[PDB]
């Protein structure tokens, strides 16, 4: 899976 | 029919290394729903972020920011474990309605783009024809992303198989390996592709030993 | 805006030698209004059959037709003199409104194509898949519309000049030039483009003389 | 074959009005030959000039010149009667060699242009670029374009029709087919449709006798 | 130039769930050089197979194989630890030379395919077009062996945290854990990609005590 | 002018 | 036919 | 990093 960062 | 309603521009969110990731591609005729599973970037991450992007081009920022929500109340877990499910559906009236769901919570947030928001006629033309005029360097930017995003999990990876191995890791062995991740820790951070390579290249040299304690930690 | 309306497929009519003229392109964004002015094929012609046609391909069989509506009234003329003015306009609701006006006249007939008319999702990626598939063939028919379409121009622009000519134009000139007129009469009505290309040939190797009286009458 | 070498531009000639006439399409593969049959512009024309073009631009200006050269020779004929062959021809080695051979005379004329010639990878880009960002613009010079030629055809088909009327054309009917034939001689000189259009459809009005002499003196 | 000759489909490899994984795009320019790293896709896998492709098809089996070879002598590791770094070099005479590298071992091996190789001018014509004929079941393809390919990652990570976490995991949860995992696994079998995810759905309800106890080790 | 058939 | 202009 | 399988 792709990450997604925090925010 | 003599018309259909088709998407002018690729739709999407920002993912790390700051890339856009399309949930929605151009040209597609509505109403459409299409849904991926993303994971959080690091340990323990509480909440993520969802920008949502229209545009063709392969860095986030130069696409049209439509907007932006975060989820949060994700459980304590490693990075890359949490299943944040994120749908894309254009309804018949061409509102876009984004949503972002935790798999393990059940929670969810959403946010609703108007069908007359994101660019212009205009604009548009000027971004399907940016993207072509720099489908290279968008090209090139991929494939540093690709290589940070790599050798970042490398990074990890190697640094949770130390910990995991303790003493069965011989000293010189932890200590070639820590100096080759404090180095790759370093190159991840600028935009030198050649760099970056060459630290994991470094790290995949000095590991073997590492490599093979962790294959057989769970063989 | 997350969406546009856009023309999936070319918008036109069919004109002489069975293609299809397009009047709207492919993937122009409605409202639109175009038009151009076309003429008739044959001398003395009274009316003009206008035939719309929704597809990508040359040959007007080949594509959808979407209907069909004569205008009659035009006065007696030549072939290619009267000004047939056709317009295309697809309203903000997707309606076509397709017209046909003589500008000696003055005369004007309509058809009217509901938004709903046409190809279907499917056909249409049947349509938009033949015409790929179909390039090169559609191409070669181009070529061969375009030849006889000349031909039958230098059949009858050659014809008239004979009749204008006279006793100005020998009589073996006569004798040569009829012979390939009617010889290039008959290649008109094959489909045989290098048939036409060898009788429009022999008209232009047999009718210097014809060209150089037809030169003087008008110098 | 894991290579194909094709053209990475449309190549042509400047034809009247300025525009390109395309011989060989945009990525076709190469060894091809295609021809077309053209003819003069002027009454008693005696010769052509060939300028070869590439590039995906309507305007020839816009496109980039290959070279050219003239073919002279041409027996005294009405506009548009001379049959000029133009052949592009690349072969193996991908030069290209352009013809253009008179059918009545058999004088040809040729260019040879070397396979680096043209535009580099950068302007090709450049090229395709400018082509996608100028599509309206280039395609209202079309349609300028076309209407001019046809008007100028109006133009000239008519005055000969009152020549050949003579006596039979009543003299109000002649006074106003001239006034606007001056009118539309002069609208030809601009770069004004709907000037060019407005004068076409004055003529139109005022000729239907003209019209109906011409017609009968060929039934 | 008058030409350029560049790639007429893409190129690459077979990586896991039997994908193309592109290395060069359709309509390059060559000579031209890509490269990217790959990993293993199994613990302890000592050799890759590496399986050169040619076509514009999602599934591999539906593009043409320009034939394989396997690199061996992978050093026991972790799947996805190894570092395989794949290059595709097309060089001046249009030969394409792919090379596989480990960079622990430096071992390297090569296959060379020749210009002439792979699809002929009619094969790629058909290629392009099933290719855009089935572009909605290649995108459903992608969708499913992306979900299979998260889900593998999602039941070999959870099984490495269930044996680090030890007794550290509650009986209650280790059995909601491993039936999930086994559902899992089985799910993983087919391709109905709903099952899929309901199973990794499933595994994030019943892990949340697991991850916090893997987040925790490594904290 | 491109040319259309009669009826 | 398309025409082409003189010298 | 995307997996290739085992010959």
């Amino acid at each position: 899976p792709v990450y997604i960062p925090p925010p | 029919v003599l018309l259909l309603d088709v998407t002018p521009l690729s739709l999407g969110i920002e993912t790390m290394g700051g890339v856009m990731t399309t949930l929605i591609a151009k040209n597609t005729t509505i109403p459409t729903k299409h849904s991926q599973v993303f994971s959080t970037a690091e340990d323990n991450q509480s909440a993520v972020t969802i920008h949502v992007l229209q545009g063709e081009r392969k860095r986030a920022a130069d696409n049209k920011s439509l907007g932006q929500f975060n989820l949060d109340g994700i459980n304590p877990a490693p990075r890359g474990m949490p299943q944040i499910e994120v749908t894309f559906d254009i309804d018949a009236d061409g509102i876009l309605h984004v949503s972002a769901k935790d798999k393990n919570s059940g929670k969810e947030q959403k946010i609703t783009i108007k069908a007359s928001s994101g660019l212009n006629e205009d604009e548009i033309q000027k971004m399907v024809r940016d993207a072509e005029a720099n489908a290279e360097a968008d090209r090139k930017f991929e494939e540093l992303v690709q290589t940070r995003n790599q050798g970042d999990h490398l990074l990890h990876s190697t640094r949770k198989q130390v910990e995991e191995a303790g003493d069965k890791l011989p000293a010189d062995d932890k200590t070639a390996i820590e100096s080759a991740l404090t180095a790759l820790e370093t190159a991840l951070k600028g935009e030198d592709k050649a760099a970056i390579e060459a630290k994991m290249q470094e790290l995949a040299q000095v590991s073997q030993k590492l490599m093979e304690i962790a294959q057989q930690q769970h063989a």
